[PDB]
RNA sequence: GUCAACCGAGCGUUGAUCCGAGGAUGUCCGAAUGGGGAAACCCGGCACGAGUGAUGUCGUGUCACCAGGCGCUGAAUAUAUAGGCGUCUGGGGGGAACGCGGGGAAGUGAAACAUCUCAGUACCCGUAGGAAGAGAAAACAAAAUGUGAUUCCGUGAGUAGUGGCGAGCGAAAGCGGAGGAUGGCUAAACCGUAUGCAUGUGAUACCGGGUAGGGGUUGUGUGUGCGGGGUUGUGGGACCUAUCUU
RNA sequence: GAGCCCGGUACGUGAAAACCCGACGUCUGUCUUGAUGGUGUUCCCGAGUAGCAGCGGGCCCGUGGAAUCUGCUGUGAAUCUG
RNA sequence: UUUGAAGAAUGAGCCUGCGAGUCAGGGACAUGUCGCGAGGUUAACCCGGGUGGGGUAGCCGCAGCGAAAGCGAGUCUGAAUAGGGCGUAUCCACACAAGAGUGUGUGGUGUAGUGGUGUGUUCUGGACCCGAAGCGGAGUGAUCUACCCAUGGCCAGGGUGAAGCGCGGGUAAGACCGCGUGGAGGCCCGAACCCACUUAGGUUGAAGACUGAGGGGAUGAGCUGUGGGUAGGGGUGAAAGGCCAA
RNA sequence: ACAGGCGUAGUCGAUGGACAACGGGUUGAUAUUCCCGUACCCGUGUAUGUGCGUCCAUGAUGAAUCAGCGGUACUAACCAUCCAUGCAUGGGACCUUCGUUGGUAGUAGUCAAGCGAUGG
RNA sequence: CCGGUGCUGGAAGGUUAAGAGGACCCGUUAACUCCCUUUGGGGGUGAAGCGGAGAAUUUAAGCCCCAGUAAACGGCGGUGGUA
RNA sequence: CUACAACUUGGUAUUGGUGCUCGAUACGGUUUGUGUAGGAUAGGUGGGAGACUGUGAAGCUCACACGCCAGUGUGGGUGGAGUCGUUGUUGAAAUACCACUCUGAUCGUAUUGGGCCUCUAACCUCGGACCGUAUAUCCGGUUCAGGGACAGUGCCUGGUGGGU
RNA sequence: GUGUAAGUGCACAAGGGAGCUUGACUGCGAGACGGACAUGUCGAGCAGGGACGAAAGUCGGGACUAGUGAUCCGGCACCUCU
């Protein structure tokens, strides 16, 4: 849910600054979506984890 | 996306008619069963 | 060999003991990898041999998993895929320090403490190499008709600044040196060629002009592969188009 | 308590074999179907990228008027009068 | 350590060894000492088998005032030569002014810093040494103990007499009542076994939790054997802030 | 995110299940282990004898053809209901189809020694 | 005993985040308009573009609000006279 | 006191179609314009001296609208040969034609959100059946059956929050 | 009696009344008091421009001593600073 199966996009690490400036560790996970793609026009469908950026790029083939 | 329709699709147009369509519709209905082709030339 | 002698036996001028280089042997455990297991101990398959009146027994090879090539087959299922089978090449673990990329504390100081510091330290994770990383300007600079990849050392400087403007933190430009390779290769526009996928005015169409054929160097597209051509900042290169031509 | 007793020191010498450095070669690619300086126009110069917005990291810079660099999420261009 | 302790405030059985203001930085201030002196001095680095030679990049002096533009022996504020702040090393002499404290000018006199190094402090480093309860990171522990899972074992002996069943009485039939058979129960007494209520001993013990007398449970919510599981801000807990290797 | 957390097929894991030995003697130390006497349990080879089977032969059987008839029921029809004549409905039968039996084809076929599951 | 605090149910209203929204204003200057002087600066207006703050409007839960709930946490009185 | 886990609200991405139902501005627009000087509920500027007409005008009857019911507009019927102008009012003309539009209810073309009922393809199913498979209540694939643009998840954001 | 606590003063008035007025100023300030330091207090006099008065002259708030908060951070107005 944090590593893209296409481009390997991974979560980012940072801090959650509060009003009193208390910095606490937190994570920025990628927008991973489970998509059943069609690797070849033959019709085989496989469930892969692709980020929404990959879907926008058309790199995944949900035919 | 900009694309050229292949066959008669109702509420869109006749074959040979170019239409602008939302991403979800084109990617999940038109392209998979060849009712629309992306515009190249 | 030695502690570490005491015997008992023997070798050496035909070169011993000893030193250096290269080989052979190298039980079992250990990534341990035929299976198992409480590490160094239990149980096997296959093939070829040894042995027995025959079973028992012995010896030598081979038999883990994963990844990537190559070949065969292609489930549900129709195209096909998953998967299965066989065969080759790799990986696995260990190491004191140094490197890179991530995750990342608290005791402490602030005479309390939360922003801050400690500190991106301690530690953990993934990885290399003999070094690693960076490296060839989408750079600095300020009107100097200026430098010219990166890296490292000294200054700049505890400065400009930053900070509950508190404790503290803290550059860069420029200058001086070490080393020098101000280094190379590509992608695109265009050609040529092969192939996949669609079709084809299926002919007056594609070769550089003029002659004559012909209905496909496909005719047209589109994608990919390969070979040419192109490596740039005063823009450069393709498309052209004259001149000269080792 | 040694220069002249010994091992040695200054100084010269030594490699069958293995390995490491060079050098000259076989070998490999490569240019020669090539090279020069000129003239006016169309195409190309790295895309889910740059830019922008939200939340963060790190820069002297603790979000501050906050530039350059960078992570995630949306949005998303131009090819040189860029 | 004390206002004050010969001690009835603290520490020391004795001896011999060991045990506490140290180092780094062209750091900061002060003070000796040496070189040079309106100049002093090099860092990195290069060349010397050395302690030597080179190295002008910088640094400190050389002009101050002002937030700054800027001006400059002056400058800032200011409408102001109108006073004040800072500065022109310091002294001397001469004038002219005032006796609101002395000033304003003319000549002379001419200005001393910097780099080594010793010493005393001081900054950052554990910083004179010794001494906590406790806080974080990563690991090790359920062979003791808490609970649970799988699979086995043990509970001498003696009592009481439930359901049910049979026979008889009884009734229209029952209900019900007697007599037998039956052997139930977190049942009774009491050994093994498991606990630990009282008392005495022990208390530099036989024992870092026992012993002698008595005491409670003892067919169960029982005890126990072997194997296994739950791990630290977590476990487990018939709940005591209990136990998790004295 | 990574480190790693679970877990399928499997494979381990007795404290359990299965599984053939008893009495005596001896040594300075071992003894259901060595010896004595008598057994029991797995395999191997040789030989002998009964007694089945393949090849041979004998049994056991049964499947399918054409043709001979009645009920499902392609479809046209009849009866009744019947919506307004039409249909739907229900019932008899046509064709196909399904069921019975005379020839064939207990002949070609399968099985009949013995082992027998990784399966029930 | 539902006055307080919880819990449950309900929004007719008040308030309310991000996101949508970009009035108005400001910075820059193409273009002008006034000087004031001699060997181009000094005043104003200022399109478009690019930016910077950004308003009116829309918006959910929650809170305020309307009721129930005590085998929910909790609470359950004084003074004077009188046979 | 300050934070966080957790739960929860909304926006946005994954995320799509057809219809109803509402609101904003754009376009062809109808529509509304009561000082009084008066044929009189003059929107001002315009090209503005003749224009509509028989693609059937005056005079009349109906429907609707508002209604200051002052009366006007549209639609239809009726009738068949008129209104009008600097006609004189006036800053301001004719309601004679033509070229946007302002106060204002409307229509058809856009865009845009808001809500509602649906559809299936995204996505989901610890619902069924087959296959990998000899063993498989794992997993994956195919298919059937259901939900379905909801949920889940990513980024942003408001609440409850001694649980830490 | 002195606005207000008390004290020190004020009848020469600082107490009471009337006229005009805004010095309840700008740039400064010799010299002092008190004090660890930071604070705090008095001040003659000079210049500008004013008020009152015929004039001399007085006026940099109130008879005096209480009515107040350093630093950092930020707002507003002006400046011939950057």
């Amino acid at each position: 849910a944090a590593v893209c199966d296409i481009c390997g996009k991974g979560p980012g690490f940072g801090k959650s600054v509060s009003h009193s400036h208390r910095r606490t560790s937190r994570r920025w996970n990628p927008n991973i979506q489970p998509v059943r793609a069609v690797t070849r026009p033959g019709g085989n469908k496989q469930r892969i984890n692709a980020c929404t950026s990959c879907i926008k790029a058309g790199k995944v083939s949900r035919a | 996306m900009k694309l050229i329709l292949t066959a008669e699709v109702e509420h869109l147009g006749a074959a040979g008619d170019t239409v602008e369509v939302k991403d979800g519709y084109g990617r999940n209905y038109l392209l998979p069963r060849g009712l629309a082709i992306v515009a190249s030339r």
